[PDB]
RNA sequence: GCGGUAGUAGCAUGCUAGGGAGCAG
RNA sequence: AGCUGCUCCCUAGCAUGCUACUACCG
C-alpha cells in the first residue's frame, strides 16, 4: 500500500510473477500485465478464482461477482470483467498518472540477464527503476548459484587436501577464490555453524579462513542473503555553494601532503568530488590526510569488503590516535586495529555490510569499480552525508558478474559513477604516482588513463617484454598450458636473484599447478588490488576478452617497480606498451 | 477436598506459576510452564520448547498477558495495609484513585416542587445519591477478601449432591463452537492489561484471523495461561455509602470462555418454563407468567426468600469447582478427559486464584468470585441450587424418623441415608425419585443469586422440607457466614406476590376482564434518577427526552397503588416530557425560523403508549 | 448515464418520431413511431437498470477493501509494540542473582513468587500509621526477607517528601498519613 | 376482456447492520 | 475501564410480502 514504481502514487497492485512483487498503478499495471512476461496481480487478495482447482492465472480473463473474484468459467452472471478501460480493478482507481513508454521497465522486468545489453539498459535508466534492476539482478544471482551443485565431500585426501562428491543434475559452480563457499554441520537432526571456506585444486585442497578438521557427513554451500528493497540513490544531488560547510579550518599540515591540500578544499565545498585513482598515487592516503586535514570531521571508512579498509586500517597506526576510531565486524577473521560496535566514535571503520544507519559528515566509499549499484547506493540509504568520498576507479576492473555471459561489460556501465568519471570528468587529479618506475607510469598513460601518468624515478631496465608462442587447451573454467609455463622456469634460471616474486595468472587454476614446478606462490588477477610485489611474473596465454583486457589487467602491470616479465601470447599490449623484447629460448 | 486440607500446612511462597528460562533468537526469557494449585497439585505444559527462532502475533499475545515478566522485572513490595499477599510494584510509586460527586439537575427539582413534592411527612422522599469516597478507597475494598477461609467438605453429602442439582440442568445442550459462530455484543470495551495500553477489543478481534482465534483455542486445552485481572471503582447511584469494585479479565481469557461456554449459556437464555429464568422479560405479560409458572401444583403453599452476605468474596473454591464441573458436564462428545481437565485449570489460574493489579501494584487472591468474567450469573445460579438442595437434604436426615407418620416419606429417608453412606457409586433410580419429590414440595424461581421458593407448608412444619433455620445451619458450617433473619422474608398469602424479587414489588390488578400481576419499582429510585446524573450533559433536558421516556416507561404500573403520592410520579414525568417538548420546539422559531411539526410526537405524553407495553401481546 | 449504446438509439426512434409527429400522416405513424418508441424502452429499462447495480456492488467491494488494509496496517503496530515491550523490561531482568538461584534448582523451575523476594535491589514499604512505622522500619536501617536494606527518600500521600526527623510520636498528626519508604540492598 | 412477464411510485411485516439511551444481577 | 439479560428511539440495507400506475406478448 504504497507508491508505485513507475508514476509515485498510492496503489495496492503487485506483479505476482515479478521477482521483487513491485507496486504498480492500475494502468501502469495494465501496461506493464500486458506486455510482457507477467501474468499475475496480487491485491489486498490475490486475484485468483474461487471456484475449487483453479490454476489459470492470467490478468485479462478474471472476473469479479462481489465478494469473490471469478474467471469466466467460473462465473456467476452478477459480475463484471476485472479488466476494463485499459485499467485493472483496485483501490485509488482514479488518481493514477500512469505513463505510456514504460518498456524500459518492461524490458527490466523481462531482463533475464544472460546478455550484455541487460546490464547496458540496467545502467542507462532513471533512479528507482536503477533500484528496481539491481535488487531483480541480485536475487536472480542468488536463484542461480544456490541452485546449483552441492559441495558433498564425502572423503578427506590428506592434510588440506579432501575428495569430492557434487549434485547430480545439476552442475557444479566454480572452486575460485572469486566463488567462497559457507559450511553447515550435519547431526543427527539438522545443522550447525562452519563458516565460509575456498577451494582449489587437490582432489580437492580447500584455501580455508582458519583451522577445521571435518569427517564425513559434511557437506557446503555457498549461502547468500534474502535482499530486501533499497531506500536511496546511488549518489546525492550535487552542490555549488560558497562555503566548506560543516568543518574548520586548518593551522597545521605537513608539506608530503603539498599534493593533498589542493584537492581537500573541493570536495568539502561542493557536494561530492568523485575521486578516480591511478594505482598507488596515494589515494588512501589522501583519504587518510583528510582527517589529517581537518583533526575535528567525521569520515566513515567503507570498501566492498574489509581487506581494504583493512589497508586504511593499516596506515591507521601510522597517523592517527587510536582514541577517536572503532572497527565494526559482523558477528570472521580480517585486521581489527580497534574496537567493535562503538558507532558513535569519530573514525568509523566499516564495509557497507556493517554499519547501522547513521549521519557523519564525509563517507570514504573505497574500490568502488568492483562495486555494483546495490552495494553503492546501500550507504547511501544508511549514511545521509553531506559530502562523499568515492576512492575507486572504473579503469581498474569491475565487481565479478557470474551472469556475463555475451559480450563484456565496458567501464562505462559499471555503475553511475563509472560514467560520472567519463562524462563530467573525474574530480580529481594526483599526478604524483609512487607505484611504478620511468617505465610503466609512462607507458599506462597512452594505454586508459588519460595521458596522464608519467615517470618518478628512472628506468630500473629489467621491466621487459617477451611476446610467446600459444597453444589453447581448456579443461572446465580455466586453462592449463604448462608450454606458456615452460618459459618461466627455463628463463628463470638465467636470473637466480628472481626468487621474490609472485606468478599470476588469468586462469587460476594455473598458479596452484604451476607452484608444484615453480615454487612461487598465487595470487588471483581480480582479487589482486592494493597487493604489489616488487619483482612479479605472469603469463598472457590469450589475448580473449578475460585478463588483457586494456583497462582490467593493468592492476597487475604496475605491480612492478624494479622488474617484470610480460609474457604475451598476444598482441594487444605488445605494440601497445612501452618496453623492450628479447629472445625466447 | 483431601487437597484442600493438606495444603494449609505448607509454605504460602510454594503456589502460583512456575517459570523457566528459554532462549528466543539467542536472548533469554523468563516464561511460566505450569502451575502449583491448592486444590489440584503440581500441573506441567505439554508444548514447551526453548531455542525457538521468532515469535508469531499467537505467542507474543500469551507472552504479553503472563505475570512472569511483569513480576520478575518490578520491585519487592511490604504493603502494611492489607493481610494479603503482596508480590510486585510496577512502577515507582503508589497511586490514590478517588470517586467524584453527582451533576444537580437543578430544572427537574424545581419542577417537581411546584407540583406538590418533597413535603414534610411524604411517603416519597430521596434517598438514593452519588457517594464520594477518598484515596484509600480501592485497597479498603479489596481487603475484604479477608473473608475467604479454606473450606472442607461432607463428601458423601457432596458427590450426591451434585447428581440432583445436574439433574436440574437436562434440557439444555452445549458443547464447543468455531471462531466464526461466537457472538459479541459491544465491541468498545477494555481489554485488561497490559492490553488497554493500545486498544479495545475491536484492535485484537480485528487484527487475530479466525484460524489464529482457533489455534489459540487449540493451545489452550493442552496449556495453562496465567493472566492478570484489574479492579475497578465504578460510578453509579445507590443507597449505602460503601464502594463498589468490578473485575476487568483480560482478553486472552475471554476469547477463549466465550468458544468453550457460549452454546451452553445461550440456550439457558432462550427457554422458557424451567427454574433458572435468565433471559425471561418483565414485559408483555412475562412477570405473571413467571409467577404463575413457581407457583405450580404445591398443596398448602407459602412464599420465602433469603439473602447470602458478602456472595462473592466468601464462596469457598470447591463449590466454585464443583459449578465449573457441572457446566462442562456438556462435552462429552467433542472433548476428551484430558481437554476438559486442561480446561478447568485455565478457569482456575484465570478467575479463581490470579493475579490483581490493585493501584499499580501486583497481590494474590485467596479465592471466590471474580464479577467480570465470562460465565458469572450462570455459576451463581449453579450455586444457588446447590445450597438449596443442601438444606433440604439436612431438613430431612436431621428429623426422628420414629414420628412420621407418612408411611412413604419414612422409606425415603431411610433410602436417602443408605444413598449417602452406604452406597459408592450412583444410583439413578433415587436420583430421579428425590428430584420429583423436590419439585413438588419445594418450588424455585433462580436468577444469580436470587431466589423466591413456594413451598408445602404442613411438610415444613414436620421439617420434611426446608424452612429459613436450615439455611442459617448450612451457611454457618459451609459458607462461614452469618445470616440474619432480618434479611429474609415469609408470605402467607399467595394473592399478593414476591415481597421482592430483583428489586421490584408485586401488586395484583385488574386489567380488561382479569387480575394480573404487575411489577413496580422503589418511587425515590425513579425521582432519584431524575434529580442526580453522571454528566453534566444530561443536566440539560431537551437534548435528551428519551432518558424520560425510558424512565417513564419504568415508572408506569405505579398509577395503580393505593396510595396517592404513588400515582403522582408517574403523572410527573408525563407533564415534564411534554414542557421539555414544547420549550424546544419553541427554541427554533426565535433562535432561528424552523417551524417544527408536530409529527406525532403527542403520543408519549399520553398514557396509552405505557400501558401497551403491559399487555400480553408483543412488540419487542 | 447517458454514453451508452442505447442513447443514440432511443433518440433516433423519439427523433423519427419526432419528425412523423411534425408529419402526422397515417395511422401506421402513430403504431409505429410509438413502437419505435415503444422498443426503445427495454434499452432504457436494462441497460440504465443493470448499470444501476454494477455500480452499486463496485462501490461495496472498494470500501471493504479500504477496510481491510486499514485493520492490516492496526495490527502491525500493536505487534510493534508488544515486542518493544517485551525487549525493555527484558534489560532489567538478566542478572546474576537470577542465573545463580536459577541454577541451584534441581529441574530448572522455580516458584514466582521468590524471584523479587530473592533477587530485587529496590524495596517499598507502604505504612498506614505510626504505631506501625516504629515495629518495622525505625531507623536508618532495618532488615527484612533474610536481607539488610538502606533507607533512601521517603514521600507522603501527595508525592512530597518528608525528612526522617519530622516522623514522631507528636508531629504524626501533621502528616498525610499513608508514608512510603524507598530502600536499598545492603551489601 | 383476462393471464404471464418487464419497468416506476406509495404502504406494511420480518431480518441484518450502525448509533443514542434506560433498568436489573 | 467488567460479564450478562431485557426494553425504547433513530438511520441504512437486503430479500420477502401486500398494494397501485404504464408497456409487451399470449
Ligand atoms: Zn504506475
Ligand atoms: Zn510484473
Ligand atoms: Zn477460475
Ligand atoms: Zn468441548
Amino acid at each position: 500500500v504504497g507508491a508505485c514504481v513507475l508514476c509515485n502514487s498510492q496503489t495496492s497492485l503487485r506483479c505476482g510473477a515479478c521477482i521483487r512483487r513491485p507496486f504498480l498503478c492500475c494502468k501502469c499495471c495494465y501496461d506493464h500485465v500486458i506486455s510482457t512476461s507477467h501474468k499475475l496481480v496480487l491485491s489486498v487478495n490475490p486475484y485468483v478464482c474461487n471456484a475449487p482447482g483453479c490454476d489459470v492465472t492470467d490478468v485479462t480473463q478474471l472476473y469479479l461477482g462481489g465478494m469473490s473474484y471469478y474467471c469466466k468459467s467460473h462465473k456467476p452472471p452478477i459480475s463484471f470483467p476485472l479488466c476494463a478501460n485499459g485499467q485493472v480493478f483496485g483501490l485509488y482507481k482514479n488518481t493514477c498518472v500512469g505513463s505510456d513508454n514504460v518498456t524500459d521497465f518492461n524490458a527490466i522486468a523481462t531482463c533475464d540477464w544472460t546478455n550484455a545489453g541487460d546490464y547496458i539498459l540496467a545502467n542507462t535508466c532513471t533512479e528507482r527503476l536503477k533500484l528496481f534492476a539491481a535488487e531483480t539482478l541480485k536475487a536472480t544471482e542468488e536463484t542461480f548459484k544456490l541452485s546449483y551443485g552441492i559441495a558433498t565431500v564425502r572423503e578427506v585426501l590428506s592434510d588440506r587436501e579432501l575428495h569430492l562428491s557434487w549434485e547430480v543434475g545439476k552442475p557444479r559452480p566454480p572452486l575460485n577464490r572469486n566463488y567462497v563457499f559457507t559450511g553447515y554441520r550435519v547431526t543427527k537432526n539438522s545443522k550447525v555453524q562452519i563458516g565460509e571456506y575456498t577451494f582449489e585444486k587437490g582432489a580437492v585442497v580447500y584455501r580455508g579462513t582458519t583451522t577445521y578438521k571435518l569427517n564425513v557427513g559434511d557437506y557446503f554451500v555457498l549461502t547468500s542473503h534474502t535482499v530486501m528493497p533499497l531506500s536511496a540513490p546511488t549518489l546525492v544531488p550535487q552542490e555549488h555553494y560558497v562555503r566548506i560547510t560543516g568543518l574548520y579550518p586548518t593551522l597545521n599540515i605537513s608539506d608530503e601532503f603539498s599534493s593533498n591540500v589542493a584537492n581537500y578544499q573541493k570536495v568539502g565545498m561542493q557536494k561530492y568530488s568523485t575521486l578516480q585513482g591511478p594505482p598507488g598515487t596515494g589515494k588512501s592516503h589522501f583519504a587518510i590526510g583528510l582527517a589529517l586535514y581537518y583533526p575535528s570531521a567525521r569520515i566513515v571508512y567503507t570498501a566492498c569488503s574489509h581487506a581494504a579498509v583493512d589497508a586504511l586500517c593499516e596506515k591507521a597506526l601510522k597517523y592517527l590516535p587510536i582514541d577517536k576510531c572503532s572497527r565494526i565486524i559482523p558477528a570472521v577473521e580480517c585486521f581489527d586495529k580497534f574496537k567493535v560496535n562503538s558507532t558513535l566514535e569519530q573514525y568509523v571503520f566499516c564495509t557497507v555490510n556493517a554499519l547501522p544507519e547513521t549521519t557523519a559528515d564525509i563517507v570514504v566509499f573505497d574500490e568502488i569499480s568492483m562495486a555494483t549499484n546495490y552495494d553503492l547506493s546501500v550507504v547511501n540509504a544508511r549514511l545521509r552525508a553531506k559530502h562523499y568520498v568515492y576512492i575507486g576507479d572504473p579503469a581498474q576492473l569491475p565487481a565479478p558478474r557470474t551472469l556475463l555471459t555475451k559480450g563484456t561489460l565496458e567501464p562505462e556501465y559499471f555503475n553511475s559513477v563509472c560514467r560520472l568519471m567519463k562524462t563530467i570528468g573525474p574530480d580529481m587529479f594526483l599526478g604524483t604516482c609512487r607505484r611504478c618506475p620511468a617505465e610503466i607510469v609512462d607507458t599506462v598513460s597512452a594505454l586508459v588513463y588519460d595521458n596522464k601518468l608519467k615517470a618518478h624515478k628512472d628506468k630500473s631496465a629489467q621491466c621487459f617484454k617477451m611476446f610467446y608462442k600459444g597453444v589453447i587447451t581448456h579443461d572446465v573454467s580455466s586453462a592449463i598450458n604448462r608450454p606458456q609455463i615452460g618459459v618461466v622456469r627455463e628463463f628463470l634460471t638465467r636470473n637466480p636473484a628472481w626468487r621474490k616474486a609472485v606468478f599470476i595468472s588469468p586462469y587460476n587454476s594455473q598458479n596452484a599447478v604451476a607452484s608444484k614446478i615453480l615454487g612461487l606462490p598465487t595470487q588471483t588477477v581480480d582479487s589482486s588490488q592494493g597487493s604489489e610485489y616488487d619483482y612479479v611474473i605472469f603469463t598472457q596465454t590469450t589475448e580473449t576478452a578475460h585478463s588483457c583486457n586494456v583497462n582490467r589487467f593493468n592492476v597487475a602491470i604496475t605491480r612492478a617497480k624494479v622488474g617484470i616479465l610480460c609474457i604475451m601470447s598476444d598482441r594487444d599490449l605488445y605494440d601497445k606498451l612501452q618496453f623492450t623484447s628479447l629472445e625466447i629460448p | 477436598n483431601f487437597n484442600v486440607l493438606f495444603s494449609t500446612v505448607f509454605p504460602p511462597t510454594s503456589f502460583g506459576p512456575l517459570v523457566r528460562k528459554i532462549f528466543v533468537d539467542g536472548v533469554p526469557f523468563v516464561v511460566s510452564t505450569g502451575y502449583h494449585f491448592r486444590e489440584l497439585g503440581v500441573v506441567h505444559n505439554q508444548d514447551v520448547n526453548l531455542h525457538s527462532s521468532r515469535l508469531s502475533f499467537k505467542e507474543l499475545l500469551v507472552y504479553a498477558a503472563d505475570p512472569a515478566m511483569h513480576a520478575a522485572s518490578g520491585n519487592l513490595l511490604l504493603d502494611k495495609r492489607t493481610t494479603c499477599f503482596s508480590v510486585a510494584a510496577l512502577t515507582n510509586n503508589v497511586a490514590f484513585q478517588t470517586v467524584k460527586p453527582g451533576n444537580f439537575n437543578k430544572d427537574f427539582y424545581d419542577f417537581a416542587v411546584s407540583k406538590g413534592f418533597f413535603k414534610e411527612g411524604s411517603s416519597v422522599e430521596l434517598k438514593h445519591f452519588f457517594f464520594a469516597q477518598d484515596g484509600n478507597a480501592a485497597i479498603s475494598d479489596y481487603d475484604y477478601y479477608r473473608y475467604n477461609l479454606p473450606t472442607m467438605c461432607d463428601i458423601r453429602q457432596l458427590l450426591f449432591v451434585v447428581e440432583v442439582v445436574d439433574k436440574y440442568f437436562d434440557c439444555y445442550d452445549g458443547g464447543c463452537i468455531n471462531a466464526n459462530q461466537v457472538i459479541v455484543n459491544n465491541l468498545d470495551k477494555s481489554a485488561g492489561f497490559p492490553f488497554n495500553k493500545w486498544g479495545k477489543a475491536r484492535l485484537y478481534y480485528d487484527s487475530m484471523s479466525y484460524e489464529d482465534q482457533d489455534a489459540l483455542f487449540a493451545y489452550t486445552k493442552r496449556n495453562v495461561i496465567p493472566t492478570i485481572t484489574q479492579m475497578n471503582l465504578k460510578y453509579a447511584i445507590s443507597a449505602k455509602n460503601r464502594a463498589r469494585t468490578v473485575a476487568g479479565v483480560s482478553i486472552c481469557s475471554t476469547m477463549t470462555n466465550r468458544q468453550f461456554h457460549q452454546k451452553l449459556l445461550k440456550s439457558i437464555a432462550a427457554t422458557r418454563g424451567a427454574t433458572v429464568v435468565i433471559g425471561t422479560s418483565k414485559f408483555y405479560g412475562g412477570w405473571h407468567n413467571m409467577l404463575k409458572t413457581v407457583y405450580s401444583d404445591v398443596e398448602n403453599p407459602h412464599l420465602m426468600g433469603w439473602d447470602y452476605p458478602k456472595c462473592d468474596r466468601a464462596m469457598p473454591n470447591m463449590l466454585r469447582i464443583m459449578a465449573s464441573l457441572v457446566l462442562a458436564r456438556k462435552h462429552t462428545t467433542c472433548c476428551s478427559l484430558s481437554h476438559r481437565f486442561y480446561r478447568l485449570a485455565n478457569e482456575c489460574a484465570q478467575v479463581l486464584s490470579e493475579m490483581v493489579m490493585c493501584g499499580g501494584s501486583l497481590y494474590v487472591k485467596p479465592g471466590g468470585t471474580s464479577s467480570g468474567d465470562a460465565t458469572t450469573a450462570y455459576a451463581n445460579s449453579v450455586f444457588n441450587i446447590c445450597q438449596a438442595v443442601t438444606a433440604n437434604v439436612n431438613a430431612l436426615l436431621s428429623t426422628d424418623g420414629n414420628k412420621i407418620a407418612d408411611k412413604y416419606v419414612r422409606n425415603l429417608q431411610h433410602r436417602l441415608y443408605e444413598c449417602l453412606y452406604r452406597n459408592r457409586d450412583v444410583d439413578t433410580d433415587f436420583v430421579n425419585e428425590f428430584y420429583a419429590y423436590l419439585r413438588k414440595h419445594f418450588s424455585m424461581m433462580i436468577l444469580s443469586d436470587d431466589a423466591v421458593v413456594c413451598f408445602n407448608s404442613t411438610y415444613a412444619s414436620q421439617g420434611l422440607v426446608a424452612s429459613i433455620k436450615n439455611f442459617k445451619s448450612v451457611l454457618y458450617y459451609q459458607n462461614n457466614v452469618f445470616m440474619s433473619e432480618a434479611k429474609c422474608w415469609t408470605e402467607t398469602d399467595l394473592t399478593k406476590g414476591p415481597h421482592e424479587f430483583c428489586s421490584q414489588h408485586t401488586m395484583l390488578v385488574k386489567q380488561g376482564d382479569d387480575y394480573v400481576y404487575l411489577p413496580y419499582p422503589d418511587p425515590s429510585r425513579i425521582l432519584g434518577a431524575g434529580c442526580f446524573v453522571d454528566d453534566i450533559v444530561k443536566t440539560d433536558g431537551t437534548l435528551m427526552i428519551e432518558r424520560f421516556v425510558s424512565l417513564a416507561i419504568d415508572a408506569y404500573p405505579l398509577t395503580k397503588h393505593p396510595n396517592q403520592e404513588y400515582a403522582d410520579v408517574f403523572h410527573l414525568y408525563l407533564q415534564y416530557i411534554r414542557k421539555l417538548h414544547d420549550e424546544l420546539t419553541g427554541h427554533m422559531l426565535d433562535m432561528y425560523s424552523v417551524m417544527l411539526t408536530n409529527d406525532n410526537t403527542s403520543r408519549y405524553w399520553e398514557p396509552e403508549f405505557y400501558e401497551a407495553m403491559y399487555t400480553p401481546h408483543t412488540v419487542l | 448515464f447517458s454514453s451508452l449504446p442505447s442513447y443514440a438509439a432511443f433518440a433516433t426512434a423519439q427523433e423519427a418520431y419526432e419528425q412523423a409527429v411534425a408529419n402526422g400522416d397515417s395511422e401506421v405513424v402513430l403504431k409505429k413511431l410509438k413502437k419505435s418508441l415503444n422498443v426503445a424502452k427495454s434499452e432504457f429499462d436494462r441497460d440504465a437498470a443493470m448499470q444501476r447495480k454494477l455500480e452499486k456492488m463496485a462501490d461495496q467491494a472498494m470500501t471493504q477493501m479500504y477496510k481491510q488494509a486499514r485493520s492490516e496496517d492496526k495490527r502491525a503496530k500493536v505487534t510493534s509494540a508488544m515486542q518493544t515491550m517485551l525487549f525493555t523490561m527484558l534489560r532489567k531482568l538478566d542478572n546474576d542473582a537470577l542465573n545463580n538461584i536459577i541454577n541451584n534448582a534441581r529441574d530448572g523451575c522455580v516458584p514466582l513468587n521468590i524471584i523479587p523476594l530473592t533477587t530485587a535491589a529496590k524495596l517499598m514499604v507502604v505504612i498506614p500509621d505510626y504505631n506501625t512505622y516504629k515495629n518495622t522500619c525505625d531507623g536508618t536501617t532495618f532488615t527484612y526477607a533474610s536481607a539488610l536494606w538502606e533507607i533512601q527518600q521517603v514521600v507522603d500521600a501527595d508525592s512530597k517528601i518528608v525528612q526522617l526527623s519530622e516522623i514522631s510520636m507528636d508531629n504524626s498528626p501533621n502528616l498525610a498519613w499513608p508514608l512510603i519508604v524507598t530502600a536499598l540492598r545492603a551489601n
